[PDB]
């Protein structure tokens, strides 16, 4: 997608360090983040991307909006794997971030990697979902955390967020067993992954 | 024939780590060099002729 | 390898403990190593009195060391060695695991892009001092402990678990000498 | 050759060499960073001196008081200056070489005796 | 870290800057201004020479949610080094008055930059306490 | 002449 600003949310847990995807799931993510950035850049040079964490109770901004590959790659390598996901916080911290834009014309996209079962209430998210679709913030959930061994709660929320909009919400399921996470992403829409109305 | 081919699969994955590391170090070099370039220009302004000529009586050190 | 050891234990073991044995295996095939971590701990909580821990430990810990946090391995190692009354065994296993962690970090620190390996080393040193105490080498155990004190305090952030194990040792030594006042002063640090 | 698992390993022969290159690149780079840190620190040292700015030297011509001291500058005109709080009153002695602000004309600190070249040359000999 | 922190001396200039900055960013309805403090450190007297606002957002609905801009801190460092080299990054001021537990969390980002324990300079902007217009 | 120039002023000040 052209004239888009993309906050990637990198999640690091006790489930990233598992051999769920060989060698490890963490090192398979390394591939995917790079993959997605170079392709956004190649569609439009004005597209800029930052990196924030869902790890810990307090999310950390690792990277700001940048057009350069180095700032994002360097934070990505530092990882504290005993952090735990708080999706509920990360979405909000993401919102503020997406607010500051070199051109306010640009769409607001969140791409979030999901590596563990949620800590976050169903109800909590019902409120939160209604907040994002008000400010025309769409969220694509790459999921392989929840569907490891529990119901896909995240689904219900993505469905309601879909209506006529700048951008539409997507729910992209990557099977959680060994099959290569980056290989799936490549094979998915990514040039047809656009802000459909 | 098992061990030798499992070693080929090991050597395939090694590339990934190698590319991932190489890139990080390469952007670091560019960043550091620029900081030298600004410091050098201020030194350049002072060095610009004329300047007082003196002699050093002694270095205490 | 791990099939034959599993069975040997399961056979010998109580039916109350028959479900743990099945679980260790299941989580391992799927490659859930978060889960692998849980299942193992329960065993080392509740079946540290039986000799089942003896036959299980070295093989499972030194083969599963990398899957789970380093801190978990040594945590499990602790449980195994209290109930061990054999000091030659005690002294031994500590060294294996110490060398393992030195090797390991040549790889991991760069590979991960971030790992710390200092947690196991200190924890291990507390245990040395502790073996020596049971072994009635009381002079030796104090003198290691003092050296430990020096290192601990140079580090500016340590997890709680570390500093409590050190204090557990420091205290044990005082009450063995039957210095009442000293036992009490040093023991307060462990209580805090 | 008839074996296609041989063909794979032959393709890996090439990949074995590619690693070798990467490792030589990585060592070199780690070395490079360290070189540039040193070069950087040295050039940063000039920025820091610039803000320090020179100083004027006299000598404690005569103690009059703890509060105020009479110094005769080496270049010329005698001045009455003040003491700074970290410099001690007793370090100050008659004949001690002192340094003072140019700007405010206030004794910053004692300097070691800044001997004339003639007596400096006699000391300098180690035979 | 250094434990040397004994006194914190504060130029009349820092105070003037922080007031002005608070009102030009039009942070109101207990919207916090968070800005950087520059000066010397790892000394018994910490000499607090100056401050400049950083971009900052604080949400009243939940206090965990705030933004702070990482890159701005970085940009300012090579500029401030040229201007006067005795300055170092030393922490952040808070508008206060309230002493929050969101400040433990903000201190951890400043703790990345700093070579000392992050200095929290609570410059009261309402000036209700006439005496103590500053807490350190 | 130095391959600039050292001038000597009449106030006895030296400059390149």
């Amino acid at each position: 997608m052209v004239l888009e600003a993309t906050v990637l949310v990198i999640d690091n847990s006790e489930y990233s360090r598992n051999g769920d995807f060989p060698r490890t799931r963490f090192e398979a993510q390394i591939d995917s983040v790079e993959f997605i950035f170079q392709a956004k850049r190649n569609s439009n040079p004005e597209n800029t991307v930052g990196l924030i964490s869902g790890a810990g109770a307090n999310p950390r901004v690792l990277s700001t909006f940048t057009a350069e590959f180095g700032k994002i790659l360097a934070g990505l390598h530092d990882t504290q794997i005993e952090g735990k996901l708080h999706m509920a916080t990360a979405l909000q911290i993401a919102q503020l971030t997406l607010k500051h834009r070199q051109n306010k014309v640009q769409h607001q996209r969140i791409v979030a990697f999901v590596c563990s079962p949620i800590s976050d209430s169903r109800d909590e998210l019902i409120r939160l979902a209604k907040t994002l679709k008000k400010n025309n913030v769409a969220v694509d959930i790459i999921n392989f955390g929840e569907i490891e061994q529990n119901t896909e709660l995240l689904d219900e929320f993505i469905a309601a967020v879909n209506n006529p909009q700048e951008e539409t919400s997507h729910l992209l399921t990557v099977t959680p067993g060994p099959r290569l996470l980056y290989e799936n992403i490549a094979s998915s829409p990514i040039i047809l992954e656009e802000g459909s109305s | 024939t098992q061990e030798l081919q499992t070693r080929a699969k090991l050597l395939d994955n090694e590339i990934r780590i190698f590319r991932s590391e190489l890139q990080r170090l390469s952007h670091e070099n560019n960043v550091m060099l620029e900081k030298i370039k600004d410091n050098k220009e201020k030194i350049k302004n002072n060095r610009q002729l004329p300047y007082l000529v003196a002699n050093v009586v002694e270095v205490m050190d | 390898e791990i099939d034959t050891i599993l069975s040997t234990l399961r056979m010998e073991a109580d039916p109350s403990l028959h479900p743990l044995f099945e679980q260790f295996e299941k989580f391992y095939e799927e490659k859930l190593w978060f889960q692998l971590s849980e299942s193992l701990t329960k065993f080392f909580d509740d079946a540290k009195s039986t000799p089942l821990r003896l036959r299980l430990y070295d093989n499972f810990v030194s083969k599963f060391y990398d899957k789970i946090n380093q801190l978990s391995v040594v945590k499990y190692l602790l449980a195994s060695l209290k109930d061990s009354k054999d000091f030659d065994e005690s002294l031994k296993y500590l060294d294996d695991l110490k060398a393992q962690f030195q090797e390991l970090d040549s790889k991991k620190q760069r590979n991960n892009g971030s790992k710390d390996h200092g947690d196991g080393i200190l924890l291990i040193d507390s245990e040395i001092a502790r073996t020596y105490l049971l072994k009635n080498d009381l002079v030796k155990a104090r003198d290691l402990l003092d050296d430990l004190e020096k290192t601990l305090d140079k580090k500016d952030s340590i997890p709680l678990r570390i500093t409590n194990s050190f204090y557990s040792t420091n205290s044990q030594y005082f009450k063995f000498k039957n210095d009442f006042n000293s036992f009490y002063y040093t023991s307060l640090l462990y209580l805090s | 050759e008839q074996e296609a698992h041989n063909k794979a390993l032959n393709q890996f022969k090439r990949k074995l060499l590619e690693h070798r290159r990467y490792d030589d690149q990585l060592k070199q780079r780690r070395q490079n960073i360290r070189d540039l840190e040193k070069l950087y620190d040295k050039t940063e040292n000039d920025i820091k001196a610039l803000q320090s700015i020179g100083q004027l030297i006299g000598e404690v011509m005569k103690e009059l008081s703890e509060e105020k001291y009479i110094v005769k500058a080496s270049s010329g005109p005698r001045y009455i200056v003040g003491v700074r709080n970290s410099v001690d009153r007793s370090k100050l002695k008659k004949g001690v070489r002192v340094t003072l602000d140019i700007t405010t004309l206030t004794i910053m600190r004692i300097l070691p005796r800044e001997t004339d070249p003639l007596v400096y040359n006699m000391t300098s000999f180690e035979q | 870290m250094s434990l040397q922190h004994e006194k914190v001396t504060i130029a009349p200039l820092v105070l003037l800057s922080a007031l002005d900055h608070y009102e030009r960013t039009q942070t109101k309805e207990n919207k916090r201004c968070v800005g950087v403090i520059l000066g010397d450190a790892n000394s018994s007297t910490i000499r607090v020479t100056n401050s400049f606002a950083l971009p900052f957002e604080e949400d009243e609905k939940n206090s965990d949610v705030w933004f702070l801009d990482h890159n701005y801190i970085e940009n300012m460092n090579e500029m401030c080094k040229k201007i006067n080299a005795k300055e170092k990054l030393i922490g952040w001021y808070h508008s206060g008055p309230k002493l929050r537990a969101s400040d433990l969390k903000i201190n951890e980002l400043f703790k990345k930059y700093t070579q000392n324990n992050p200095l929290l300079l609570i410059v009261d902007v309402k000036q209700q306490g006439v005496g103590l217009p500053t807490d350190a | 002449i130095i391959k600039k120039y050292v001038i000597n002023l009449k106030q006895i000040a030296k400059f390149v």
